[PDB]
C-alpha cells in the first residue's frame, strides 16, 4: 500500500545489465526457451523521470 | 412489517363459555396439535405429553393422564406430542416427535395401544377404512391398524432438501387416501395395501412447496401448495382442471360452491369452486400469522399470533367481530363442529366460543 | 527436521526390467520420467533415489543411463549406495 | 456474396476498430449465410452488445447493433447488515462495476445472487430487488433494494430411532444447537450445512466406536417454519446391535507389501468393534504405501456381518496407485510474505516423489501460521507428462497487525488488565514483534519482544526480550518490600519431538530493591551480599545487576488442551547465575500435570498435579528473597490465601515511615515495640513442594444437552514451603522455618466452564490441616486471563 | 461534482492534473467519463483518468481502465501509452524479489508487447530498461528458491531450478550467482562428473 505510493510516484532504477554466458569446450549451455528475451530496440528516448508520461 | 390490528365496530359481541388450561402446550414450536371434540367431550393435550378430556359445556375435567415416560420421581422426558388430536371409534390418536403414535381410550384415558412409526408423526391422524393414516416427517405415509396399531403398510414420498414444517394429513375417498406431499405433489393411494394410483405435481435458490390437507367433492380433489398454485384435480386421474396462482399451508374449507383459504401472507378470500374466480378479499390481517379458517354460524373465524379471534362476513369480506381471548397467541387450527367453537392458545389453554 | 526425500523412487526390480538397447520411451515407461537429465551437451537419464530421515543420514542409489545420438540405451550405470 | 465494404450503425463506446477486429468476415470476402451467422454470434460473444443484426446492403455488409447500457452508478438501499463497499467488493468481483455495462438478462441473477448470500447467512426471508433507471447516452443507474428480514434459529435438534442413548447426550457432542444458556458459551444457534455435515459424522463415529457397525443414517430433514424464523433438524438413524471384531482381510493391488500389511492389521479377536482403530489401520496402510512412493494409495473397508456369532469380519480393499513426481512447488498470492516464509512449512519436497498427505500437511501448517485468510491447494499435471506434477498453493494474505486488550478478575490479584500492540508477520518475514503490558494488584509488567521462529532451517527459534517489572510485595500478601526491575533476555527454543521442546537463553536483569520493612530472614540474605542496613528504619535501597543462563524443558502429551482427560504435561525451568553477576545463585522449578481416565467415555478422570521448587546461593551468598517460592492460593493449594503457606517474617523493632494511629503496623517502636516480633504475613522460601489429587466427575444437575461444557472437580491439595538458611539455634523462641515436615492440606470442590465473560474456574475448599499463622481463603474464583 | 458544462470541467481537471493533486483530478474526470461516455474527445479523458489513477496509486482502478480502453480501442493512435502504463501499473505492484513474481511477469508481458508492436514509440527505450530489470528480478526469484532448497538439503530441487534459470534467464546476474549452488547440488549427490562441468561453466565465464 504505502510502498506503492513510492512507485506510483517517480522512483527509478538501473540494475545488472545482461551478459551472455560463455560455453566451455566439450559441452554446451542449455536451450534458449525464448520466453523472457528482450529485443534490441534501437535509439534513445527519455527514461526515468526524463520521460513525460503525461497523456498525449 | 406486520399489519396492525384492524379497528372494527362489532355488533355482535362474542364471549367465552369457558377456558381450561393444559400444561404449557405447544410453546413456540410449530405444531399441529389442536383440540378434538366428540360426543360432548373435548380431548386436548400439550407437547410435554399430557392429555386431558373435558366436558364441552363446563370445561370440567373427566380424566387427565400424562404420556411422558418417567424413570423414578426424578427423571421425566417430554413425549413431544405434535400431531393431533383425533377421536374416532372410542380412541384418541396422537402423534409424537419421538416417532410414536398413541391411541387412548375415550373412557379413562388409558393407552389402548402404542406404536413405533417411520419418523416424526407430525400430521393430524386421519381415521378411515379401519386404519389410522400417519404422514411422517420423512414423507412416509403409513397406515396403522385401528384395532391394534400394527403398521399394515407404508408409502414413501420423495423429500426435497429443504421443507416447511409438515405434514399433510390425507383425505380418504372410495377406498383411496389422497395426500399432499412435501415434494409439491398430490398422491392418491389405495387403502388396502398402499397401491400407487396417480401422482400429480402442482408446484411452480429455494423456492419449493409443501402441501397439507386436500379436500374432495363430487370426483374433484382440491389441493393447495406453498407459493404454488391452488388446484382442482380430477379424483380419478388427478388431472389438473383449473389453476390459481396462490399458496398456503393451513387448511381451507369447501362449502356451497365457494372456497375460502388463508394465503401465504394471511389473506382471507373467497373463490368460486368451478373456476377459482375471486369474490371478496380481506388484506387487513396481513402477516398476523393467522390460523386455519373455520366456518361458524355463517361467519369465518380465524385466530392470529396476538391471540385475536377475527369473525368475518362471507358475503363481501367485511369483518363482523373481533375479540381478545389469550395472550399466548393463536397458531394451530380451530375446531368448529357441533355448534362448539374450540381453539387452543399456545399455552395449552382451550377456549369455548359462543 | 522432516525426512528429506529427493529424486526418483527406484524399486530395485524396475532396475531389472531395463537392459541396453532400449529407446527412451521404454525406460521412461518402466521407470517414469527422470527428475533430472544432463542439460549440457550430452544426454543422460539421471535417476537418483535419495532419502534422508532425521539424524539417520542419507541413503542414496544413483542410476545413470546413457543414451546414444539416436536416443537408445548404450550404458547402464548403477550405484546402489555411496560411502 | 461479394463484400466490398463493411458499414456500422449504433456504435457509441465500442469504436469501429474493435468491432472490425472481432468479425470473421472481412472486406473482399465471398460470404454465405453461414459466415454471417458465425459473424453475428462472434459479435455477440464480445460482451459488448444486446441485440445484433448483420444484413446485406446493395454491395455493402451492414452491421447494426445496440450497445449494452453503461453503468454510471450503483446505489444501496435497505442493506442494514452489509457494508455498501464490501457489497460493492463482491459485485465488482462477480462482474458488475461502474464503467462496465449491464446484461439485462442477469439482473434476476444479481438479485438471486445477493439473495443467495443472505440465505447463506440466516435470513431466508431476505429479498434483494434491483431497480434499473435509464439515463441519456445509453447510461444506467442500478439501485439494489434490500429487505433483509429476521434470521432463523434452530427450534429443535431431534434424533429418532435411538434406543441405546438419550437424544440429548448425543446432541451434547454436536456443533449445532437448540439451547444456548446465558451463562454458557456452548455455541450460537445459527445454521450452516457444514456444521450439520460435521454433526452427522460425529453422530456416526459415536456409534461406530462403541461397536455399532451396522449403524446407518437413514435420512436428515431440515424443516423450516412458514414464518421463516424457525428451523428444525431431524436426523433419522438405524442402530444395529453391537459386534466383536472377527478379523481383517486384505485384498487389492497391494504392490506386494502384503507381508507388511498383516502386521498393521493384527488384532486381538473378541475385541469390541471400533471405528477409529479401523480408520487408523486404513491410514496406517495408506501411510506405508505412501512411504513406498505411491502418491494416492486407496484403502476402503466394509464390515462383513455375521449375525450368528454377532461378530463382524472387516473386509479391507487396498488399491495402491501410481507414483508421481513434483516438478515444482509454487506459491501465488503472497504479495508481502516472502516465498521462503511459505515454503518452510512444506512437507512435500520439490524434485521428489509425491505424497498426497504431505501436500495437505503443508496446507494445514500454512493455516496454523494465521498469516493468510484463505489457503487452497491445486495439483496440476505437467503438460505432456504421465507422472510429473506442479503443486500450487494459493493464499489470501491477512493483516496480522493487532491491537489487543484483555481484562480478568481473580481473588489472587483482583482485576487484571493485559494490553498490547502485536505484529506476528513483521514485514512478511515470519518475525513476530510486540509491545505488551500486564497490570494487576501487586505488579505491573511491560515488555518489548522480537522473535524469529526459524533461526535454523529446522525450527529453532531466536528470542529477544526487553522488559520492565514493578513489584509491590505488600499487595501480594507478603512481608513488605518494593522491587522495581528491568533487563533483557535472548533465548533459543528448539523442537525435538512434537511432544517435547527445549529452550536455553542468556538474560541480564537489574533489580532495585527498596522500602523493605526489616525482618530477620530478609536481612540474613543482605548480610550474605555484604550489605548491612538499618534495622529500625525501612528507608533502604539495594540495587543489583545479574547475568543468568536460563534453561527449560517442556513436555506436552495431553489429549486435549481444553478439559484434558488423558496424557501428561511436564514443565522444567531453571536459572543459574553466570560469574560477573552481583548475586550468585541457582533456581529450579518443575511442574507436573497428569490425567488418568478410568472409563471408556472419558468422563471420570483422575488428576495428579505436582509442583517442585528449589533454589540456592553458590558462593556462600544466599539466593535473593525476591526469587523465593510460595504456596497456597487458587492455583497451587486451594483453601488457603495466596502465598500464605511457608515461613513467616520475624520483624525487627523499627520506627515507621510516617507513623499515625488508626493504621496498623508490625513491630513499630512507636507502638511500644522493643524486641523482635512474630508475625502472620508470609515471606516465602527457597524450597517448595506442592501436590494435588483431583477427581474429575460429570456435573450432576445440568441437563445432559450441555452438561459437558461444565467440568466438576473434587480435589485434595497438599503444600509446603521452607527455608534452608534458617537458624533454629539463634531463634529458639520462634518456629523452626527450616523444618519441611509442616505439611499444609486442603479438600474441596471446583467448577469450570466458559462464560460470555470468559474462562471461569471456582473452588470451595476446607483446610483440614493448617499450621499456626496460615490464612484461609475458602472461596476462590478466576475470570479470564490472570 | 457540480453540473457545470464539461468544457469548463475539463479546464478544471486540466488545472488539477498540473497541480499534482490527484484525488481532485480523478473525481472531476470521473464525472465527465461517467456522465459523458462517448464524446468526440472522451477517450482523451480516459487516458487522463488512467494517468491520474496511476499516480494516485489506485492501481486496481487503473488496470480496469486500461483493459477497458484497449478492449474498446485497440487501433487508436496512442495504445503504446496505454500499454506502457499497463506495464508501469504492474511494475508498481511488483515492488522490488522474494515474493509472488506474477506481477513482474505481467509487466514483462506488457512491455514486451509494447516494444514488439511499437518499436519507434516514445516509451520503448525506458520499457527496455524496465524489462532488463524485470528479467534479473524474475531470475532472482528463482535464485531465492534455489537458495532455500540449498539450505534445506534438497539438491535435485536445486539443480532443476538452476537449470530452469539457465534455460529461461541465462544472461542475468542472478543466474551467474546460481551456478555454484548447482555445482554443490551435484557434489552433494556425488554426481561429481556432472558438477565438474558446471565448474567449467563457472571458470570459463565472469561473475559479473
Amino acid at each position: 500500500r504505502y510502498k506503492r505510493q513510492v512507485s506510483g510516484d517517480e522512483a527509478y532504477l538501473e540494475a545488472a545489465p545482461l551478459a551472455e554466458l560463455h560455453a566451455p569446450a566439450g559441452m554446451i549451455l542449455p536451450v534458449t526457451s525464448g520466453d523472457y528475451a528482450i529485443p534490441v530496440t534501437n535509439g534513445s528516448g527519455a527514461v526515468g523521470k526524463a520521460l513525460d508520461i503525461r497523456p498525449p | 412489517k406486520m399489519s396492525p390490528l384492524p379497528t372494527v365496530e362489532n355488533q355482535f359481541t362474542p364471549t367465552t363459555a369457558w377456558s381450561t388450561s393444559v400444561g404449557s402446550g405447544i410453546g413456540n414450536f410449530y405444531s399441529n396439535l389442536h383440540p378434538a371434540l366428540a360426543d360432548n367431550v373435548v380431548y386436548a393435550a400439550d407437547r410435554a405429553g399430557l392429555v386431558k378430556a373435558l366436558n364441552a359445556d363446563d370445561g370440567k375435567e373427566i380424566w387427565s393422564v400424562s404420556l411422558a415416560e418417567k424413570d423414578g420421581w426424578f427423571s421425566k422426558e417430554p413425549a413431544l406430542l405434535s400431531g393431533g388430536v383425533t377421536v374416532s371409534g372410542g380412541h384418541v390418536y396422537i402423534g409424537s416427535e419421538k416417532a410414536q403414535v398413541y391411541a387412548l381410550n375415550t373412557s379413562d384415558g388409558t393407552v389402548a395401544w402404542q406404536t413405533k412409526v417411520a419418523g416424526e408423526a407430525l400430521s393430524r391422524p386421519v381415521v378411515s377404512d379401519g386404519l389410522v393414516l400417519i404422514h411422517t416427517s420423512n414423507g412416509q405415509l403409513q397406515a396403522l391398524n385401528e384395532a391394534d396399531g400394527a403398521v399394515k403398510w407404508t408409502v414413501n414420498l420423495d423429500m426435497p432438501s429443504l421443507s416447511l414444517r409438515g405434514e399433510s394429513a390425507p383425505t380418504t375417498a372410495f377406498g383411496a387416501a389422497v395426500v399432499g406431499g412435501d415434494n409439491g405433489r398430490v398422491s392418491a393411494v389405495l387403502m388396502e395395501q398402499g397401491q400407487m394410483i396417480w401422482q400429480q405435481r402442482i408446484s411452480q435458490d429455494r423456492l419449493s412447496d409443501v402441501d397439507t390437507t386436500p379436500v374432495v367433492v363430487n370426483g374433484v380433489v382440491f389441493a393447495l401448495a406453498y407459493n404454488g398454485n391452488l388446484t382442482a384435480l380430477d379424483l380419478r386421474s388427478g388431472q389438473i382442471m383449473w389453476k390459481r396462482e396462490l399458496g398456503s399451508v393451513n387448511d381451507f374449507i369447501v362449502d356451497g360452491n365457494r372456497i375460502y383459504l388463508v394465503d401465504q401472507n394471511d389473506r382471507v378470500m373467497a373463490l368460486t369452486i368451478d373456476g377459482g374466480v375471486t369474490l371478496w378479499t380481506q388484506s387487513d390481517l396481513l402477516h398476523r400469522l393467522l390460523t386455519s379458517p373455520v366456518l361458524y354460524n355463517g361467519n369465518l373465524v380465524v385466530g392470529d399470533s396476538e391471540g385475536y379471534l377475527h369473525w368475518i362476513n362471507v358475503e363481501d369480506g367485511r369483518f363482523v367481530a373481533q375479540q381478545k381471548v389469550d395472550s399466548s397467541g393463536f397458531q394451530t387450527e380451530p375446531v368448529a363442529a357441533d355448534g362448539k367453537l374450540l381453539i387452543q392458545a399456545k399455552d395449552g389453554t382451550v377456549y369455548s366460543i359462543t | 527436521r522432516p525426512d528429506i526425500n529427493q529424486g526418483n523412487y527406484l524399486t530395485a526390480n524396475d532396475v531389472s526390467k531395463i537392459r541396453v538397447g532400449m529407446t527412451q520411451q521404454q525406460v521412461a515407461y518402466a521407470l517414469g520420467t527422470p527428475l533430472m537429465s544432463d542439460p549440457f551437451g550430452t544426454n543422460t537419464w539421471f535417476y537418483v533415489f535419495r532419502q534422508q530421515p532425521g539424524h539417520e543420514g542419507v541413503t542414496q542409489q544413483t542410476l545413470t543411463l546413457t543414451f546414444n545420438s539416436s536416443g537408445v540405451l548404450t550404458n547402464i550405470d548403477n550405484k546402489p549406495a555411496l560411502s | 456474396f461479394v463484400v466490398k465494404d463493411i458499414h456500422f450503425e449504433g456504435l457509441q463506446r465500442v469504436a469501429v476498430g474493435a468491432a472490425l477486429l472481432s468479425m470473421p468476415v472481412r472486406t473482399g470476402d465471398t460470404v454465405n449465410d453461414e459466415d454471417i451467422s458465425n459473424t453475428i454470434r462472434a459479435l455477440f460473444a464480445t460482451g459488448n452488445f444486446e441485440d445484433v443484426r448483420v444484413l446485406r446492403d446493395g454491395d455493402t455488409l451492414l452491421v447494426q447493433v445496440k450497445e449494452r447500457p453503461t453503468i454510471a452508478s450503483i446505489t444501496f438501499s435497505g442493506n442494514k447488515s452489509v457494508k455498501d463497499d464490501m457489497l460493492k467488493q463482491n459485485l465488482e468481483a462477480s462482474g458488475v462495476r461502474v464503467g462496465e455495462s449491464l446484461d439485462r438478462t442477469t439482473i434476476a441473477d444479481i438479485e438471486k445472487g445477493l439473495e443467495d448470500f443472505y440465505y447463506s447467512v440466516g435470513k431466508y426471508s431476505a429479498s434483494v430487488k434491483a431497480v434499473v433507471t435509464p439515463l441519456p447516452r445509453n447510461r444506467v443507474d442500478l439501485k439494489l433494494v434490500f429487505q433483509e428480514g429476521v434470521s432463523a434459529e434452530i427450534q429443535q435438534i431431534n434424533i429418532v430411532g435411538n434406543h441405546a442413548f438419550t437424544t440429548d447426550e448425543l446432541i451434547s457432542h454436536f456443533q449445532l444447537r437448540d439451547e444456548v444458556p446465558w451463562w454458557n458459551v456452548v455455541g450460537d444457534r445459527k445454521y450452516q450445512k457444514q456444521k450439520l455435515a460435521g454433526d452427522l459424522e460425529t453422530l456416526r463415529s459415536y456409534y461406530l466406536d462403541r461397536g455399532y457397525a451396522r449403524f446407518n443414517i437413514d435420512s436428515t430433514q431440515v424443516s423450516l417454519t412458514p414464518d421463516k424464523k424457525g428451523i428444525y433438524v431431524t436426523v433419522n438413524i438405524t442402530e444395529g446391535d453391537q459386534y466383536k471384531l472377527s478379523g481383517v482381510e486384505v485384498s487389492g493391488n497391494l504392490a506386494g507389501h502384503s507381508a507388511e500389511i498383516e502386521q498393521l492389521t493384527k488384532i486381538e479377536p473378541g475385541e469390541l468393534y471400533n471405528g477409529t482403530k479401523v480408520t487408523k489401520m486404513e491410514d496406517d496402510i495408506k501411510k506405508l504405501l505412501g512411504r513406498y512412493g505411491y502418491a494416492y494409495p486407496r484403502v476402503q473397508s466394509m464390515p462383513e456381518i455375521n449375525d450368528a456369532d454377532k461378530t463382524v469380519k472387516l473386509r479391507v480393499n487396498v488399491d495402491a496407485g501410481n507414483r508421481f513426481y513434483v516438478r515444482k512447488i509454487r506459491f501465488e498470492g503472497n504479495d508481502t510474505s516472502k516465498d521462503a516464509v511459505l515454503r518452510r512449512e512444506m512437507r512435500q519436497m520439490e524434485g521428489a516423489w509425491l505424497g498426497s498427505d504431505l501436500v495437505d500437511q503443508g496446507k494445514e501448517r500454512l493455516n496454523r501460521l494465521g498469516f493468510f485468510e484463505t489457503v487452497d491447494t491445486d495439483t496440476q499435471r505437467v503438460p505432456g507428462s504421465p507422472d510429473q506434477v506442479d503443486v500450487v498453493y494459493k493464499v489470501k494474505e491477512r493483516n496480522t497487525g493487532s491491537f489487543n486488550f484483555g481484562i480478568g478478575y481473580g481473588t489472587e490479584s483482583g482485576v487484571s488488565f493485559q494490553a498490547g500492540v502485536q505484529q506476528d508477520n513483521w514485514l512478511g518475514t515470519g518475525y513476530a514483534v510486540g509491545i505488551n503490558g500486564t497490570k494487576n494488584d501487586y505488579q505491573t509488567y511491560a515488555e518489548l519482544s522480537v522473535t524469529n521462529p526459524y533461526f535454523t532451517v529446522d525450527g529453532v527459534s531466536l528470542g529477544g526480550r526487553l522488559f520492565y517489572n514493578d513489584f509491590q510485595a505488600d499487595d501480594a500478601d507478603l512481608s513488605d518490600y518494593t522491587n522495581k526491575s528491568y533487563g533483557t533476555d535472548v533465548t533459543l527454543g528448539f523442537p525435538i519431538n512434537e511432544y517435547n521442546s527445549l529452550r536455553a537463553g542468556l538474560g541480564y536483569v537489574h533489580n532495585s530493591l527498596s522500602n523493605m520493612q526489616p525482618q530477620v530472614a530478609m536481612w540474613r540474605y543482605l548480610y550474605s551480599m555484604g550489605e548491612h542496613p538499618s534495622t529500625s528504619d525501612q528507608d533502604n535501597s539495594f540495587k543489583t545487576d545479574d547475568f543468568t543462563f536460563n534453561y527449560g524443558w517442556t513436555y506436552n502429551k495431553l489429549d486435549r488442551g481444553y478439559f484434558p482427560t488423558d496424557g501428561s504435561r511436564v514443565n522444567l525451568t531453571g536459572k543459574v547465575t553466570i560469574p560477573g553477576s552481583d548475586n550468585e545463585y541457582y533456581k529450579v522449578t518443575l511442574d507436573t500435570a497428569t490425567y488418568v481416565p478410568i472409563d471408556d467415555d472419558h468422563k471420570w478422570v483422575v488428576l495428579g498435579r505436582t509442583r517442585w521448587g528449589y533454589g540456592d546461593g553458590l558462593g556462600g551468598k544466599e539466593m535473593p528473597f525476591y526469587e523465593n517460592f510460595y504456596a497456597g492460593g487458587s492455583s497451587t493449594v486451594r483453601g488457603f490465601q495466596s502465598n500464605t503457606i511457608g515461613p513467616k517474617a520475624v520483624y525487627f523493632p523499627h520506627q515507621a515511615s510516617n507513623y499515625d494511629p488508626d493504621y496498623d503496623y508490625e513491630c513499630a517502636t512507636q507502638d511500644g515495640a522493643k524486641d523482635l516480633c512474630k508475625s502472620d504475613d508470609a515471606v516465602g522460601g527457597n524450597a517448595m513442594a506442592v501436590a494435588s489429587l483431583e477427581f474429575i466427575t460429570p456435573t450432576p444437575f445440568i441437563s445432559d444437552k450441555y452438561a459437558n461444557s461444565v467440568r466438576t472437580s473434587f480435589f485434595w491439595d497438599m503444600g509446603t514451603v521452607w527455608d534452608t538458611n534458617w537458624d533454629s539455634s539463634q531463634y529458639s523462641g520462634y518456629p523452626d522455618y527450616s523444618d519441611p515436615s509442616n505439611i499444609r492440606m486442603s479438600a474441596g470442590i471446583a467448577l469450570q466452564w466458559m462464560s460470555p465473560l470468559g474462562p471461569l474456574v471456582f473452588s470451595y475448599a476446607q483446610p483440614f490441616k493448617k499450621y499456626d499463622g496460615d490464612k484461609a481463603e475458602q472461596f476462590q474464583f478466576n475470570i479470564g486471563k490472570t | 461534482v457540480p453540473d457545470n458544462p464539461p468544457n469548463e470541467i475539463y479546464a478544471t481537471a486540466q488545472q488539477k492534473l498540473q497541480d499534482g493533486n490527484w484525488r481532485q483530478a480523478i473525481t472531476q474526470l470521473e464525472a465527465l467519463d461517467n456522465r459523458y461516455p462517448f464524446g468526440p474527445y472522451s477517450q482523451q479523458v480516459q487516458l487522463d483518468l488512467i494517468y491520474a489513477y496511476y499516480k494516485n496509486a489506485d492501481l486496481p482502478l487503473a488496470q480496469a481502465a486500461i483493459d477497458r480502453f484497449i478492449r474498446l480501442n485497440p487501433t487508436h493512435p496512442n495504445i503504446d501509452y496505454v500499454m506502457y502504463m499497463r506495464g508501469l501499473t504492474n511494475m508498481a505492484l511488483d515492488d522490488s524479489s522474494d515474493r509472488d513474481p506474477q506481477h513482474a511477469r505481467a509487466a514483462f508481458s506488457d512491455f514486451s508487447k509494447l516494444v514488439r508492436g511499437y518499436p519507434n514509440s516514445q516509451y520503448t527505450t525506458d520499457a527496455t530498461k524496465r524489462l532488463v530489470f524485470l528479467k534479473d528480478r524474475l531470475a532472482k526469484y528463482e535464485y531465492s528458491v534455489a537458495e532455500y532448497y540449498t539450505e534445506r538439503g534438497a539438491w535435485v530441487a536445486v539443480v532443476n531450478r538452476v537449470e530452469g534459470m539457465l534455460r529461461d534467464y541465462p544472461d542475468t546476474q542472478a543466474t551467474r550467482d546460481a551456478l555454484p549452488l548447482m555445482e554443490n547440488a551435484y557434489r552433494q549427490m556425488q554426481m561429481n562428473a556432472q558438477a565438474e562441468k558446471v565448474a567449467k561453466i563457472i571458470a570459463a565465464n565472469s561473475s559479473n
